[PDB]
DNA sequence: CCAGCTCCCTGCTGGCTCCGAGTGGGTTCTGCCGCTCT
RNA sequence: GAGGGAACCCACU
DNA sequence: AGAGCGGGGAGCCAGCAGGGAGCTGG
């Protein structure tokens, strides 16, 4: 993951940017899907 | 060097590092001397052949490896061994280069005229 | 396989694919002049999306004369048995996924290029 | 065939053919030199109303102003065509990934204008200005009069004060165009 | 596929009825926690065949304090929604004297249909919902704190306590997803309860603008 | 060695390639300082002008110049930040 | 297959407690559970949330605008606080919570995302003199 | 920072030269002009650029570069500040005589030996 | 010093040559052609008008510009109707003053030993390489530019072009 | 039956405004050379 | 007991 | 004759063309 931090991310935060440099999600899984790697 | 070498290989690798050390081969046949002479350059072959003349008629095929590396567009004509062809073309190319140098120096500096600024010493009153 | 440009002869322009339904076959026709020609290969256009696995055919033998290239004597030439060979990685944009080494024989008049 | 011979040097290379196919397809509707010169002159700085004026303007752009280094004289168009085809070939090589892109920060792609070239640029502009003012003065004294004195025609203030101004201020150009 | 569309319909119905319970409508505990198997048993298995039909999926609920205050949830079969479907739905609302409805669309509504909704909003309140929006309950997300719609007496007591005007409160848009969830109109105030790093609990108030 | 690993110490002294690569590395830090100053200063100016009139009022609420409520209590607890300290909750972590 | 806006998905099993599933056991301790979590290179948060076996509670984006359009203004206030805290505390630096909370409350007080820019600040109900003090002085005074 | 630079001590910026001697030498050192060749010969030959002008092609680029280096090293037809680059992989020889090229003197090494001797 | 010497010896004359001759018609035709430049050593003319060899310390102290007069040879041909061409040879016509780089070829300190420089109140360790403009020492900072006549292919980002070749 | 024509969504292109704070010191240029008229 | 501005360049933290 | 004076990027916004429902009309 190449997530941007520091001053460019602060600029992307306080300026509400419709085009962030590295947009991303953190997807969490429910149940057994989170426990084994194959169904993940 | 994680390598084992027998006496042939030891002598020819040492001699393959210092070809330049050879003045006179003594009485070694070319078939023994075949490796160190193939990793070599034509001026050193001329040195070896003009100190060790008896090798000359043996080394001619070797010169082919040089000729197709230095005169790759060429082929021998008949009654032309590769050594004499390489020396004839080598000296012809050096003479062509020397004639071109003596042309494009004479016909570019002495023959034509180029224009540049000359010193005035006028001290003109045109700017008073 | 790839398809190349087939050229007209009357005006030396480009031939475009077309069909005839009377003969019901494929022909390359010139549409600057009125030239037509029956097409040899049925393949009109081909993608090569994952057909970049080869890089040996773009290598030339002249890189044996490059003094900045690494030389090895542990990879003898298969075609002529010369002990020395230059090796280098691929210089393409397809080389981001591979640090694969290619070898070129440094003996003149041979120019044999291989891989590993 | 001639255009692709100027662009693609090995005709046994199919991917270069594949990438030059769209340009050939786009420019098929023009098939003559004069029609292409008309198409060029239609997009000029000021498109002339006369088609022959557009032909002259397009020829002047393609000869005098298109790649002056390979050739600017008349009938030097094959060298210009080989150079333009080499540019297109380099573009296709970069497109294939067969050649690496050039680096702006690579310092062999840079030249250093020292005092020589910079002063030459200045003196070229100011000698053009001096010839312009000499032309105006002599035009005035051949229009109403008959003769002009050449020593009074030349304004030495142009070259002198322009070099002095550009070296004194550092603004490399003209005094009225310092911004 | 019939199975994934049945799962979609069950999730939409569960989120709708969680919304109706959150809006104060009387929705019994039996039909909040309706499992996928119970939804399959009551409605069907093959929506493309038509055992669960979207027209049969219409939900009628009544509000807790006022049993005559009822609201519909309609499920159009067509992916878009035009003026004709709106006219049919509001005719059903008129003949069943009901002034509130939710419309769960698949793809969207036409701009003319949204214009019809905002034109008839003085008489009948009709809410647009995408099925994509309703596939989860956004109020159960960890980022979304607790929203409570305030009564008018609570709003007047709030403004009397803090000596405020309505425009001095923080704002929430009427098109906000939680605002659309709770079905709140302009002028209402939402009390937001959230945890606090410093105080433990913090209550914000947001006027609908 | 080719790609910029300096195997020497500052006491030992750098090889010429290591010296040039170290200069390449330090130029990055100089550039980062010089080009980050302006963007950071613009960020500070924009942050100040967005919040300069936000203040704690006498009813202990936090309001801007329009007298709109930003926070009902400052920091949601009404406390100044120059007297709060790091402490530990004793009943959060241990088991029942 | 998949969702159009998401180019790449990076699976990983986190070894740190920052992105784990903390649970309270039957004995009553906080136990960290290592569970597989995904990252994306694009943002299509609503479709991901709607997907099967994806946690519709803890799944979040780093995109402020889509969090605002999907979950609302208080959720984007909390997301803004979390992302600002991440930027600040990447270095181990600590800023007191009230300053971050005040910045996020300023940016989310009027129901939408008010950017810290002239297009956020100079469109409020503040006076013309404050707006011309910030930026676009002549334009603001002509509008006034 | 980075925009204003300084010269190294032995760096010398080239002053410029006329391409005419190099062009004449290339014309009668077996380089064929662009005007007199069919394009089919360009595929296997080496393009020759003089100040960025494609002037012809050569069939034997290695001995041509050896000859050009020999001419420059003895201060013949080619003057010392002329740069000659053989792009071996791309089959190009670029000769630059123009001003503004920054260069530096280097000792010449032939067969792992300096040509600088004790004499 | 090398760039200034190349500019003075070669570039000024080449610029004068590449300038086209002036053809002027009302009618009488006048063709003006600038032929050969002449550059003197840096001389000063006072209000009296007597030339003097102007020294660099004199230029620095008196706030003079250390410049040399640039003369040129001009030919004016007259083309009338029913008349032959008429030649006027205006030899060594003053057209301005070129500021001179210190210790260059056309500077007055050129070729002088250290003793001669000390007798002229000049520092022999002083490198030259600068001009004296109104008594102020001015150095020309070298300017980087992209190389000419070379094909450079880049990839323009966030544009309609995937790749672009530039010359 | 079915062709006809008007008014809100999206998208592209152009304008438009922003780009750290505070200090020293310097040089140059403003403010120009043809006049028409006595 | 205090009569220019502007532009540019260098430098400082 | 000679003194004095007129003549680079990066990211917002709105304004246009293209679409695509949908009422009135035959
Ligand atoms: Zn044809
Ligand atoms: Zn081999």
């Amino acid at each position: 993951k190449n997530v941007t931090l520091g001053v460019p991310r602060l600029k992307e935060l306080i300026n509400i940017s419709k085009k962030p440099k590295t947009p991303s999600l953190t997807v969490f899984l429910l149940g057994q899907s989170a426990r084994d790697a194959e169904r993940a | 060097l994680p390598k084992m070498m027998t006496l042939h290989q030891q002598c020819i690798r040492v001699l393959k590092n210092n070809i330049d050390s050879i003045f006179e081969v003594g009485g070694v046949p070319y078939s023994v001397l075949e490796p160190v002479l193939e990793r070599c350059t034509p001026d050193q072959l001329y040195r070896i052949e003009e100190y060790n003349h008896v090798l000359i008629e043996e080394t001619d095929q070797l010169w082919k490896v040089h000729c197709h590396r230095d005169f790759k567009e060429e082929r021998p004509e008949e009654y032309e061994s590769w050594r004499e062809m390489y020396l004839r073309l080598q000296d012809a190319r050096e003479q062509r280069l020397r004639v071109l140098t003596k042309n494009i120096q004479f016909a570019h500096a002495n023959k034509p005229k180029g224009r540049q600024a000359k010193m005035a010493f006028v001290n003109s009153v045109a700017k008073p | 396989g790839f398809v190349g440009i087939r050229f007209c002869q009357e005006c030396n322009n480009m031939l475009y694919p077309k069909e005839d339904k009377e003969n019901r076959i494929l022909l390359y026709a010139c549409r600057n002049c009125d030239y037509q020609q029956e097409a040899d290969n049925s393949c009109i256009y081909v993608n090569k999306i994952t057909h970049e696995v080869d890089e040996l055919t773009q290598i030339i033998a002249d890189v044996s004369q490059d003094p900045t290239l690494p030389r090895t004597e542990d990879h003898p030439c298969q075609k002529c048995g010369h002990k020395e060979a230059v090796f280098f990685q691929s210089h393409s944009a397809r080389a981001e996924d591979a640090m694969r080494l290619y070898y070129v024989c440094t003996a003149p008049h041979c120019g044999h290029r291989w891989t590993e | 065939r001639d255009i692709l011979e100027h662009i693609i040097y090995d005709f046994e290379d199919p991917e270069m053919m594949e990438m030059v196919k769209p340009s050939l397809d786009e420019a098929f509707v023009i098939q003559e030199q004069n029609v292409a010169l008309n198409f060029i002159g239609s997009r000029g700085a000021k498109p002339g109303v006369t088609k022959e004026k557009r032909i002259k303007y397009a020829k002047e752009v393609l000869q005098k102003e298109m790649l002056p280094h390979v050739g600017v004289s008349d009938f030097c168009e094959t060298k210009k065509a080989y150079f333009l085809g080499y540019m297109v070939h380099r573009l296709l090589l970069a497109a294939l990934g067969r050649r690496e892109l050039d680096d702006r920060d690579h310092y062999g792609n840079k030249r250093l204008d020292l005092a020589g070239p910079l002063l030459a640029f200045l003196f070229r502009g100011m000698f053009k200005n001096l010839l312009k003012e000499v032309r105006i003065y002599a035009q005035k004294f051949i229009d109403r009069g008959k003769d002009f004195n050449l020593e009074l025609a030349i304004k030495t203030r142009i070259i002198s004060d322009g070099l002095k101004y550009s070296l004194a201020t550092g603004n490399w150009g003209d005094q009225k165009k310092a911004h | 596929d019939d199975e994934e569309e049945t799962y979609r319909l069950w999730k939409i119905r569960k989120t709708i009825m969680q919304l109706c319970h959150d809006r104060g409508y009387l929705v019994t505990q039996d039909e909040l926690d309706q499992t996928l198997e119970e939804f399959k048993a009551q409605f069907g298995d093959k929506p493309s065949e038509g055992r669960p039909r979207r027209t049969d999926l219409t939900v009628l609920v009544a509000h807790n304090d006022d049993p005559t205050d009822q609201m519909f949830v309609f499920f159009p079969e067509e992916p878009k929604v035009g003026i004709k479907t709106i006219k049919v739905y509001c005719q059903r609302m008129q003949e069943e004297n009901i002034t509130r409805a939710l419309i769960v669309v698949q793809q969207g509504m036409t701009p003319s249909a949204k214009q019809s909704l905002v034109d008839m909003a003085p008489k009948y309140i009709l809410e647009q919902f995408l099925q994509q929006e309703l596939l989860i309950n956004i109020t159960e997300h960890e980022l979304v704190p607790e929203h409570v719609v305030m009564t008018k007496e609570e709003v007047t007591e709030l403004l009397a306590r803090y000596k405020l005007r309505e425009n001095q409160l923080p704002r929430i848009q009427a098109g906000d997803p939680v605002a659309r969830y709770f079905g709140i109109k302009r002028g209402q105030v939402v009390k937001i309860i959230r945890p606090s790093e410093t105080a433990g609990r913090y209550i914000t108030y947001r006027l609908v603008q | 060695e080719s790609r910029g690993f300096v195997e020497n110490s500052y006491l030992a002294g750098l090889t010429p390639t290591e010296f040039f690569f170290h200069a390449m590395g330090g130029r990055e830090g100089l550039i980062d300082t010089a080009v980050k100053t302006a963007e950071t200063g613009y960020i500070q100016r924009r942050l100040i002008k967005s919040m300069e009139s936000v203040m704690v009022k006498y009813d202990a609420t936090v309001r801007n110049s329009i007298n709109q409520v930003v926070q009902l209590r400052y920091g949601e607890d009404g406390l100044a930040g120059e007297s709060v300290e790091f402490q530990n909750l004793a009943t959060l972590k241990p088991s029942n | 297959q998949g969702i159009e806006q998401i180019s790449k998905v990076y699976m990983h099993l986190p070894q740190t407690d920052n992105k784990k599933k903390i649970i309270i056991t039957e004995d009553g301790e906080f136990k960290a559970l290592q569970e597989w979590i995904l990252e994306t290179d694009g943002v299509s948060l609503m479709r991901v949330l709607s997907e099967k076996d994806v946690d519709p509670v803890r799944t979040t984006s780093n995109d402020i605008v889509e969090i605002f359009t999907v979950l609302g203004i208080e959720a984007v206030r909390k997301a803004l606080e979390r992302e600002l805290y991440h930027v600040i505390s990447f270095d181990g630096s600590y800023v007191n919570y009230r300053h971050l909370a005040l910045l996020c409350d300023t940016m989310t007080c009027r129901g939408h995302l008010m950017a810290i820019t002239r297009h956020g600040v100079n469109r409020q109900d503040t006076g013309p003199l404050m707006k011309c003090s910030f930026e676009e002085t002549v334009d603001v005074l002509m509008e006034a | 920072v980075g925009l204003v630079k300084n010269l190294a001590l032995m760096a010398y910026i080239s002053v410029g030269s006329q391409p005419s001697p190099i062009l004449e030498f290339l014309e009668e050192w077996s380089m064929e002009n662009l005007e007199e060749i069919s394009p089919a010969a360009i595929a296997d030959a080496t393009k020759i650029f003089v100040n960025g002008c494609w002037v012809g092609i050569h069939k034997d680029p290695e001995q041509l570069m050896n000859t050009l280096r020999k001419l420059r090293r003895q201060m013949d037809i080619i003057v010392s500040e002329v740069s000659m680059i053989r792009d071996i992989r791309e089959r190009e020889i670029r000769i630059y005589t123009d001003a503004g090229r920054i260069c530096r003197p280097l000792l010449i090494v032939e067969k792992q030996k300096l040509l600088l001797k004790k004499r | 010093l090398d760039s200034f010497d190349e500019f003075i010896q070669m570039s000024v004359q080449r610029i004068v040559e590449d300038a086209p001759p002036i053809d002027l018609q009302a009618p009488p035709r006048y063709l003006l052609k600038f032929e050969q430049i002449y550059l003197s050593k840096p001389t000063h003319w006072e209000r009296d008008g007597a030339p003097s060899p102007m020294m660099p310390n004199e230029a620095r102290l008196r706030n003079l510009t250390y410049s040399a007069p640039l003369y040129v040879d001009i030919t004016k041909t007259v083309i009338k109707e029913g008349e032959e061409q008429l030649q006027t040879q205006h030899q060594k016509t003053f057209i301005g003053k070129i500021p001179i780089m210190l210790r260059s070829t056309y500077c007055l300190l050129n070729g002088l030993t250290d003793r001669d420089l000390c007798e002229l109140n000049e520092c022999p360790l002083d490198p030259g390489g600068y001009f004296i403009i109104n008594g102020s020492e001015k150095v020309l900072i070298a300017q980087e530019k992209m190389a000419t006549n070379t094909v450079y292919v880049f990839a323009k980002k966030d544009s309609k072009y995937a790749y672009t070749g530039e010359c």
